[PDB]
């Protein structure tokens, strides 16, 4: 009630003038502020990722982010943030093999050992382990594509049918 | 309909009962930048006393429609939005097509918020639009619109509802009635220069009427000189035509028409109005029944006054029919969307050949059973509507509608049997156009009736000068003859997956695998990056961020059939014939050399590559793998045609024979919605 | 080699003037604002280190 007027009173200082977020913009941000926090190794959020990043959380489809969808965003990435030095056991900043599972579980997500292979396989490096920009940039699409879930498991029986359409307009975003 | 800025009414109206009291509306400020930007801006002295007040505050008797919503609850405020205005007034004389724009049992009384909403026409589709209930009202009474009785805020809500669509309410200073008409009936728009009449045109007026259409007329302006007609007219203001009725006064027979002035006061003088003895000379039975004597802004007319004052008549037909005919017809709708971008698709039109020949093209399948020998002439009856999207909300950067129109070309016969069509620069340097939009004008939509043998032909829009930006849409309405139709195209893709086997691959293929693979013998994911930069850094042409690691982990994890974590040859074999593909696309579509997929040429792009989308979708693509110069280069490129390839690939397969529909658990939902 | 890989894509009078028209937008002109409603018209009555503070 207090600490949103006190926030929006400055994201506009940074949505440009169009009041909105652009994927540049997002980058340009975001960028900014892992430098000034060099304990989270990253090589830093590249323009692409930015892109989907804004797409899933563009939701009334004005192609950029306004302040509602900005605002939710941001309280992911934070959540996630706090997440990823807790789970970072050994100090390395980055999310390596073993410490994953655990801080899946914790932001609330629940998978098998296979799932988190592959995850490991597609967003890890050689090693295993997993950067900052990399750990965020995932933990987005997991996000939403599990609202996006939600948002149909009506029949709450855990499961959901879709058509082409649907399944092109939720995906299509990755 | 398609819910606007995907706000919901009925997850509004819910939230609220749990929530508290009344309902503000993130999507649309009520702060003091939800009205205008110059000369009705934030700091222009104009701007200050001004309140958001809600009905409850200014009005004991809050009531959202009283006495019907008819035409007398249309009244102008203190904004030139005469246009739209004058568009409301004559929309309430259909009662059941104001249902569709204004659901009228809303209230304050029953499970009420503050929440409102209202449909709209909206460049092709039906739009459902929620504002919340505060209304800008200076002093006392109401500023922009209102009512006959002033506790009746209908009108008022609507026209917010219009102001929130276009960004502002200073947006919605001037433009046609048309804007106007089929914002509310997705109509087809016949103009008319008073001027210059058809023979029937009063009995046009009658039919169309009758016919439940939408009718505006309006005097125009010349350059130097100032407003009021000493008749009692306003000048560049839209009026509204209501009544059409040809009655015998004593002596000869009368064209009189009704006319409705949007400000509610000030009805025209000297001849024909309310208070003139010219109503001695007809009889009281029809007339009783007709004419009123009060000043609400509306009047008769002579026609022939009525053709001498007014210039333009614009004229709203809710089907593609026309009422110089007299028998319905059927149509087929065909709509398509595009851009015109200044360095890529901002053509001009065919004055300037140097860029006429890089707007976007279309192509319009004239049939043969469509063919009808109507009205002389033999031929297939089709309408092209082109119409600018959004422009109004570039109205705080200064712009407004250009200047539009197209022409159409014969497709060649000897092009007849292809996909890949597109029409040279010089192609357009050796053939007039068949036929082409009466001009190009200024107007938010240009659309004209026309009559071609059957055959293919290409749809040209543009600018009338090169190097304007701007996004527009086209309506193309064939005439049909009952016997199809209801036909409905739909999302299909095309694979082309051969090639396995030594006999289909290659000798050389062979050899020069083992070459790049090296030691760890399949082909890796970091092997298949450095092969793609070498690619991009060797062909001069292909503009490219780069290929990032991502992706190509994307592309193995894609043709590794057998299970393993990289590529071997079969499996590489296939992965290159497949960039061999993208390429021979990108190179052959890429009919300007950019070394990149513009908007146009991607929806060309897509169609080589065999995927048939709809537009919503391939605007989605774009919104997604594009740069903001509305630009594809060649990686996002691939990972488009790869994912899409991909997504394709999954549902079939997971819905072999083709219930449109298939059906997934959560685990696995993400499993291939974020992987696999 | 990578070289001979990369190869293996791909080897190596008459005007017709079209017309222009103006027409002036509707109520874009002050006079055309009603009067009773001109009357009202006049009268009367750093950057991103916030953002920092929510790591550490
Ligand atoms: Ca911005
Ligand atoms: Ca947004
Ligand atoms: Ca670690
Ligand atoms: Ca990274
Ligand atoms: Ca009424
Ligand atoms: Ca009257
Ligand atoms: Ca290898
Ligand atoms: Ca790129
Ligand atoms: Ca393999
Ligand atoms: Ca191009």
């Amino acid at each position: 009630s207090e600490e949103e007027r006190q926030f929006r009173k400055l994201f506009v200082q940074l949505a440009g003038d169009d009041m909105e977020v652009s994927a540049t913009e997002l980058m340009n941000i975001l960028n900014k502020v892992v430098t000034r926090h060099p304990d989270l190794k990253t090589d830093g959020f590249g323009i692409d990722t930015c892109r989907s990043m804004v797409a899933v959380m563009d939701s009334d489809t004005t192609g950029k982010l306004g302040f509602e969808e900005f605002k939710y965003l941001w309280n992911n990435i934070k959540k996630w943030q706090g997440i990823y030095k807790r789970f970072d056991t050994d100090r390395s900043g980055t999310i390596g093999s073993n410490e994953l599972p655990g801080a899946f579980e914790a932001a609330g997500f629940h998978l098998n050992q296979h799932i988190y292979s592959m995850i490991i396989r597609r967003y890890s490096d050689e090693t295993g382990n997993m950067d900052f920009d990399n750990f965020i940039s995932c933990l987005v699409r997991l996000d939403a594509m599990f609202r996006a879930f939600r948002s149909l498991d009506k029949n709450g029986t855990g499961q959901i049918q879709v058509n082409i359409q649907e399944w092109l307009q939720l995906t299509m975003y990755s | 309909a398609i819910k606007y800025l995907n706000q919901d009414y009925e997850t509004l109206r819910n939230e609220c009962l749990e929530a508290g009291a009344l309902f503000q509306d993130p999507s649309f400020p009520a702060l003091p930048s939800s009205l205008g930007f110059k000369e009705l801006g934030p700091y222009s002295s104009k701007t200050r006393g001004i309140e958001w007040k809600r009905p409850t505050e200014i009005c004991a008797d809050p009531q959202f429609i009283i006495g019907g919503a008819t035409r007398t609850d249309i009244c102008q405020g203190a904004l030139g939005d005469s246009w739209l205005l004058a568009a409301i007034a004559s929309l309430t004389l259909n009662e059941e097509i104001l249902a569709r724009v204004v659901p009228l049992d809303q209230s304050f009384q029953e499970n009420y918020a503050g929440i409102f909403h209202f449909q709209f026409w909206q460049y092709g589709e039906w739009v459902e639009v929620v504002v919340d209930d505060r209304l800008p009202t200076k002093d006392g009474e109401l500023l922009f619109v209102h009512s006959a009785e002033g506790s009746e805020f209908w009108s008022a809500l609507l026209e917010k509802a219009y102001a929130k669509i276009n960004g502002c309410y200073e947006a919605l200073s001037g433009g046609a009635t048309t804007e106007g008409f089929e914002d509310f009936t997705g109509g087809i728009a016949e103009w008319y220069e008073l001027r210059k009449p058809p023979p029937n045109l009063f009995k046009i007026i009658q039919k169309a009427l009758e016919k439940g259409s939408l009718l505006g007329c309006s005097i125009d302006i010349t350059s130097a000189s100032e407003a009021v007609t000493y008749q009692k007219l306003v000048k560049g203001h839209a009026y509204s035509v209501t009544g059409a009725e040809e009655v015998e006064s004593s002596g000869s027979l009368q064209k009189l028409i009704r006319i409705r002035n949007p400000w509610g006061q000030v009805e025209w003088t000297g001849k024909w109005n309310d208070n003139c003895p010219s109503w001695n000379t007809v009889d009281p039975e029809v007339r009783a029944n007709l004419t009123e004597r009060q000043e609400d802004g509306e009047f008769w007319m002579s026609f022939s006054d009525f053709l001498r004052h007014y210039s333009r008549l614009e004229i709203c037909n809710l089907t593609p029919d026309t009422l110089t005919c007299d028998s319905y017809k059927k149509w087929k709708l065909t709509k398509m969307d595009g851009n015109w971008r200044r360095g890529s698709t901002a053509g001009g039109c065919r004055n300037y050949p140097n860029t006429f020949w890089m707007n976007p093209q279309y192509l319009i399948k004239l049939e043969e059973e469509d063919e009808d020998d109507e009205d002389g002439e033999r031929g297939c009856t089709f309408l092209v509507g082109l119409i600018q999207k959004h422009r109004r909300r570039q109205r705080k950067m200064g712009e407004d509608m250009h200047t539009i129109g197209f022409g159409i070309y014969e497709v060649p016969e000897e092009l007849t049997g292809q996909t890949n069509i597109h029409l040279s620069k010089n192609f357009f340097l050796t053939t007039r156009a068949r036929e082409r939009s009466d001009t190009f004008i200024n107007l938010r939509e240009v659309l004209n009736r026309f009559k071609l043998p059957p055959g293919e032909y290409v749809l040209v829009p543009s600018t009338f000068e090169p190097h304007k930006n701007g996004d527009f849409c086209i309506r193309v309405f064939s005439e049909k003859k009952a016997d199809y139709q209801t036909v409905d195209d739909e999302i299909e893709a095309n694979i082309e997956e051969i090639e396995a086997n030594e006999e289909d691959i290659g000798d050389g293929f062979r050899r020069l695998f083992a070459q790049l693979a090296g030691e760890d013998a399949e082909i890796s994911a970091f092997e298949l990056q450095t092969i793609l930069r070498r690619v991009l850094a060797k062909r001069e042409d292909i503009k490219s961020d780069g290929f990032s690691i991502e992706t190509c982990k994307i592309m193995v994890d894609m043709l590794d059939e057998d299970g393993s974590g990289k590529l071997g040859l079969k499996e590489f074999y296939i992965l290159w014939t497949k960039i061999q593909k993208y390429q021979k696309i990108y190179r052959e579509i890429d009919v300007d050399r950019s070394g990149t997929m513009n908007s146009y040429e991607m929806r060309k792009a897509l169609e080589e590559a065999g995927f048939k989308l709809p537009c919503q979708l391939h605007q989605v693509i774009v919104a997604r793998f594009a740069d903001d110069e509305l630009i594809i280069d060649f990686d996002n490129f691939v990972r488009c045609l790869v994912r899409l390839e991909i997504l394709f690939k999954i549902f079939k397969q997971l819905d072999p024979e083709n219930t449109g529909t298939i059906q997934l658990d959560l685990i696995s939902w993400l499993s291939f919605s974020v992987l696999g | 080699a990578l070289d001979d890989l990369i190869d293996t894509l791909g080897e190596c009078v008459v005007l017709d003037p079209m017309d222009s028209t103006y027409l002036e937008a509707l109520g874009i002109k002050e006079g055309t604002i009603p009067p009773e409603y001109r009357k009202l018209l006049e009268k009367n009555e750093h950057a991103i280190d916030a953002l920092s503070s929510d790591f550490t």
